[PDB]
RNA sequence: AGUGGUAAUGCGAAACACUGCCAGGUAACAAAUCAAUCCUCCCACGGUGAGCUUUCUUUUCACCAUAAUCCACCUUGGGCCUUUUACCGCGUUGUUCGGAGCGGGGGCUCAAGAUUGAAAAAUGCAGCUCUACGUACUGUUGUGAGUUCUGCGCAUUAACGCAAAAACCUGGGGUGU
RNA sequence: CACCGUCUAGGUUUCCGUGCUGUAAACUGAACCAACGGGAAGUUCCGGAGUCUUGUUUCGAGACAUCUGCCAGAUGGGGAGUUUGGCUG
RNA sequence: AGAAGACCCUGUUGAGUUUGACUCCAGUCUGGCUCUGUGCGGCGA
RNA sequence: CCCAACUGCAGACCGUACUCAUCACCGCAUCAGGUCCCCAAGCAUAGAAUGCUCUGGUACAUAGAGAAAGGUACACUCAGGGAAGUCGGCAAAAUAGAUGCGUAAGUUCGCAAGAAGCAUUGGCUCUGAGGGCAAAAAUUGCCAACUCAGAACUGCUUACGGCGGGGAAUCCAACUGUAUAAUUAAAACAUAGGUUUGUG
RNA sequence: ACACGAGUUGUUCGGAAACUGAGCACAACGUUAUAUCGUUUUGUUAGGAAAGUGAAGGUGGUCGGCCAUAACUGAAAAGGGGCAACAGAGAACCUGGGAUUAUAUUCCAAAAAGAAAUUGCAUGUGGG
RNA sequence: CGGGGAAACCCAGGUGGAGGCCUGUAGCGAUGCUGACGUGCAAAUCGCUCGUAUGAUUUGGGUAUCGGAGCGAAAGACUCA
């Protein structure tokens, strides 16, 4: 709905800039580990509830 | 609050708080009930001066 | 025309809650109902509000007194009592 | 096993007073100065309803004793009770209905209500509506006032306490039948959660000693001790006496 | 140092200016009945465009709009004043009212509207006409039905009697003197 | 054991009184922020508005329990723990 | 098929409920001293 | 220094997208379950019933081809008989709107009662009543919105939807109400009424 | 769905600032081996000196015996703080838009498309 | 308003809109089919029928009462399957 508090909203946006794929160049380093991220949330799959 | 005092009163005492037919009633019993004590005060007062003089008069009858 | 026979008031319950019982609360919901007479202003217009509080429609004095009727029984006992011992101490 | 629903009252949470609607305690105006020496003369503004009292009450105004101001007196009226009456209070007040004066001036065999059992305490005995005291004798060596309370018990009380004059207004309540259950419903909608009552009996071993069997019965006496536990003493509780009182009127109590 | 009207009560460019203390009112609450506002629906008037047409249909469908905020002030429901006094009368669909002042005659007020205007045509919509989200013009009833806004409360069945407070408003008393 | 001193005044009432200006069926007013006076218009100090404190806020109870703490005994399924043998056509 | 029979029995396995079961515990009551001082006495040994 | 009408300047913080559900929330899921509020058209009709329609929305929930038996249905009929079926009229049938008449025993006199049971109902063309505001005004003008009754004439294949079957008794509980979410809605529980006890 | 790029505009709208309700329980006080416990709206805390506000006047720069602005003395106000309602209380803005791909009673700039209402502070004009 | 009566009072036509009244939507429940489904749409649902629907009525948000305890118109029911 509309009424959010500003610390759920800064919460909420946070996951928005978190929720963005692994670039390419990562997957070009030396001792490299990470193909896929592992903590990609969608939003009907698993919920915040913040 | 921004009206003037003239619509939420009236040109007379206790405007805007009493009525017509009840300011007046109050105007007649601050005279009648005042004046009713003053009718039993004085008669409060006439009573005692007059044993004043029925037993003070009999200090000339024995 | 007359509407019933002998339930007056009470007709308003049909066939429920027991002849007599309705009997007992007839005398009483035609007392408070009933309009009394008010001795400030000469007229019928006691209307009871709330249990125990009347109000002369015609003299806007309200009287505290009596749960169904106007005056209980028990009051005026009561007021000759208060008029006859105030009489002994003048 | 588990608690009665009895000993579950006096945590009283869901069991307490209905007293949002409720207007303030009804009590009499302070014993002060002016009253031990002369009297406080009042004017009756309203008669009022509560929820939770079959009795009326008033606000009656006095000028307060000290300061430049009225107060607002929240009293219970006595029947005949009207909007500008002239309430008059104290000592040298007179022997009228809705006067409040210590019982030592009251004449024997008065109908007196909210006398108060001690002084100064504001009113505690022969508030419910349609009940008053009788004052039966005056002792001036001990300085005490014997009445005849709305039980028939007596009780010696000082004669500083002061009484109002007159039967309880709202008398006759009790006299109508409810008829319904929806009319005891708002009977105690503005008193407290004790309504509807389930019987003992009606119930299982776990919750009342009454409950359980296989027909409704009490299994032992239903008379218990004085000396019970909370839980143990429900039923007739010290019971002196039981079944249909045939004879006279014996007035209950210690 | 406010001021008119017998009175209900009136008059606001800037003194009818201020509030230790006090008292009121507002906030503040309530059925059903009847009457019902904005608005909706219908009908009636017509104008523009569209749809139908072997036959019929002065025809069917769409549209026809007016926000706040001011300003000036004809109704029908409350309260009241003054004058005539009336104890049968007035009034409601309805359970009632009157010498504690009915009804008439004149009024003073309040509440809900109506009306003229400023806003506002400059806007809106649908048409259409001319040499590019272009232009010039043309159009802007109802004693019908439903509406809880209101009338409306010391206001409901009631042993049911229907929150509070901030904030504000007026007076009393005082100052100005 | 006598006296003295602390120890003063007073509404009302014909010595009594015991702190007092109002009421004696009741019918919805008002009451403030001292007027005034005395002793030395402005001060200060008094009265108006009595003084006095072997002291308790006031009333009631009172060495009781309507108080506190420990021992002591009755009661006590209100509750707790546990048990309710074996052989057996 | 479903599910280590919800009937019955066994076990020195439970548990809810009951009660003049066995052992106790809060609660209520009662006695003792206490808190607890001051006077004039009276019944006592 | 107070005030009026005006003027001059400034008016800070957070929320604001989208959803609110036969896909956006909860039930493991885009689950026939659940989930508070506001606006609410036309015609039939007593109508927020029910049936259909302009506005808005939708054609998305695996489809195609297609006469088995057997099923399941918010699907129907069935001659003669008419509960003989069955633990039991279970299931279905039947009754049905409106108006006029009529209605028993019992009764707490309120009811029972829509008791029971009879009759009428279309379409069409007319005739009567039921009113307003504008000038013996007991009458001349003009006009809206509907409803009921009567009458000829004409037709019925009894023909949408929606909508009680009824009666005689016995048991139990007075009544409306509550109540084992997920096998028991009862005669249980509550209730008003009645009594008792403790308590100044 | 996935990847990339965007998208939520307020003096007046909702909240808060700023109300009280059912209630909560900070301080104070008591309790507890233990505060992580109790009391804490029946007008209202706490054996309980919780008011830091200031009438009137005195003191001495300002406006025509009234104001107003600065520092001493002291009438009068019993009853400490803070929460709890995006449906109760309270609340000054309404249309038009060719202004979006998506926001609008929120954006629109000199003919604001415009018409207002309201708060704080200030000049000038005018009045006492 | 009318009628009867010597009176007490009766008799009739309207008005009015009372009720834990009745039929019946929504809502709130859940009677019967012991219907469908029963590796379901569903760890309790679907369908028709049924109870009630101005009241002891339904409901949102807020608050308050819990583990030998809470709450209970009482079914040992309910306290996040
Ligand atoms: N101190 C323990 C507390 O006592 C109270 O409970 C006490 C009260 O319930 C009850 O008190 C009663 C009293 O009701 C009744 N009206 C008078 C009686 N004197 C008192 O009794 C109690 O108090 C006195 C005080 O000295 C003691 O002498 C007596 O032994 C004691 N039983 O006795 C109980 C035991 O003292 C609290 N309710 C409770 O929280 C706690 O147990
Ligand atoms: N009071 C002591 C307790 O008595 C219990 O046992 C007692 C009970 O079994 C039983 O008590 C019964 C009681 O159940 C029953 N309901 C009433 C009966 N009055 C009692 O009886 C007991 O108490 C009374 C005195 O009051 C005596 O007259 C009687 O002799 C005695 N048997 O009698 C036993 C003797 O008292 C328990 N053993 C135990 O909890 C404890 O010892
Ligand atoms: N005060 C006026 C009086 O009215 C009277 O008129 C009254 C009478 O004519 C007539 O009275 C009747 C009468 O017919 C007959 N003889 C007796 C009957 N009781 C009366 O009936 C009257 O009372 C009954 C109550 O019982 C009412 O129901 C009814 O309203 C009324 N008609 O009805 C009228 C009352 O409404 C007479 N004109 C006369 O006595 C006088 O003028
Ligand atoms: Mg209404
Ligand atoms: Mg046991
Ligand atoms: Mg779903
Ligand atoms: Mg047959
Ligand atoms: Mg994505
Ligand atoms: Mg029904
Ligand atoms: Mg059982």
């Amino acid at each position: 709905g509309r009424f959010k508090p500003l610390a759920v909203k800064k919460k909420y946006a946070k996951k928005m800039n978190q929720n963005k794929p692994v670039p390419y160049w990562i997957r070009l380093r030396t001792g490299n580990r990470i193909k896929w991220n592992e903590k990609r949330r969608h939003w009907r799959r698993t919920k915040l509830n913040y | 609050r921004l009206a003037s005092r003239h619509e939420k009163s009236v040109s007379r005492a206790y405007g805007g708080v009493l009525s017509h037919d009840q300011v007046r009633d109050r105007v007649v019993r601050a005279f009648l009930v005042e004046e009713q004590r003053i009718v039993k005060q004085a008669l409060k007062e006439h009573s005692k001066m007059k044993l004043s003089h029925k037993r003070t008069a009999n200090k000339k009858k024995s | 025309a007359k509407r019933t026979v002998k339930m007056g008031v009470m007709g308003r319950y049909g066939t429920r809650y027991g002849a007599n019982p309705r009997k007992r609360a007839k005398k009483l919901e035609v007392s408070q109902h009933a309009k009394h007479f008010c001795s400030f202003c000469g007229k019928f217009a006691f209307r009871r509000k709330a249990v125990g509080i009347w109000r002369c429609d015609g003299c806007s004095k309200t009287v505290a007194g009596g749960a169904y009727t106007l005056s209980t029984p028990n009051n005026s006992t009561v007021r000759s009592t208060v008029r006859r011992l105030r009489e002994l101490a003048k | 096993g588990k608690t009665v629903l009895s000993c579950r009252k006096g945590n009283g949470s869901v069991y307490q007073v209905h007293g949002h609607k409720r207007l303030g305690p009804a009590k009499l105006r302070i014993l002060d100065y002016a009253e031990r020496h002369g009297y406080m003369r009042g004017v009756v503004k309203s008669i009022e309803h509560e929820a939770g009292r079959g009795a009326a009450l008033a606000r009656v105004e006095f000028r307060h004793p000290y300061k430049f101001r009225r107060v607002k007196e929240l009293m219970v009226a006595p029947e005949g009770m009207f909007t500008g009456q002239s309430v008059f209070c104290g000592q040298k007040a007179p022997l009228a209905i809705g006067n409040v004066l210590p019982l030592g001036q009251i004449t024997e065999g008065c109908i007196v209500c909210n006398v108060e059992a001690k002084p100064g305490d504001r009113g505690t005995l022969a508030r419910a509506s349609g009940d008053y005291c009788i004052i039966i004798s005056h002792n001036h060596e001990t300085g005490r006032t014997r009445l005849k309370l709305p039980s028939g018990q007596k009780k010696s009380v000082p004669s500083t306490s002061r009484a109002m004059i007159g039967i309880i207004s709202g008398g006759g309540r009790i006299e109508k039948p409810v008829l319904k259950a929806g009319n005891s419903f708002y009977r105690f909608r503005g008193k407290r959660n004790c309504w509807p009552k389930v019987r003992g009996v009606a119930r299982n071993p776990v919750e009342h000693p009454h409950g359980g069997g296989n027909h409704q019965h009490i299994g032992h006496p239903s008379t218990v001790s004085r000396h019970s536990p909370p839980g143990q003493k429900v039923g007739l509780i010290a019971a002196r006496r039981t079944g249909r009182i045939r004879g006279g009127k014996a007035v209950k109590g210690a």
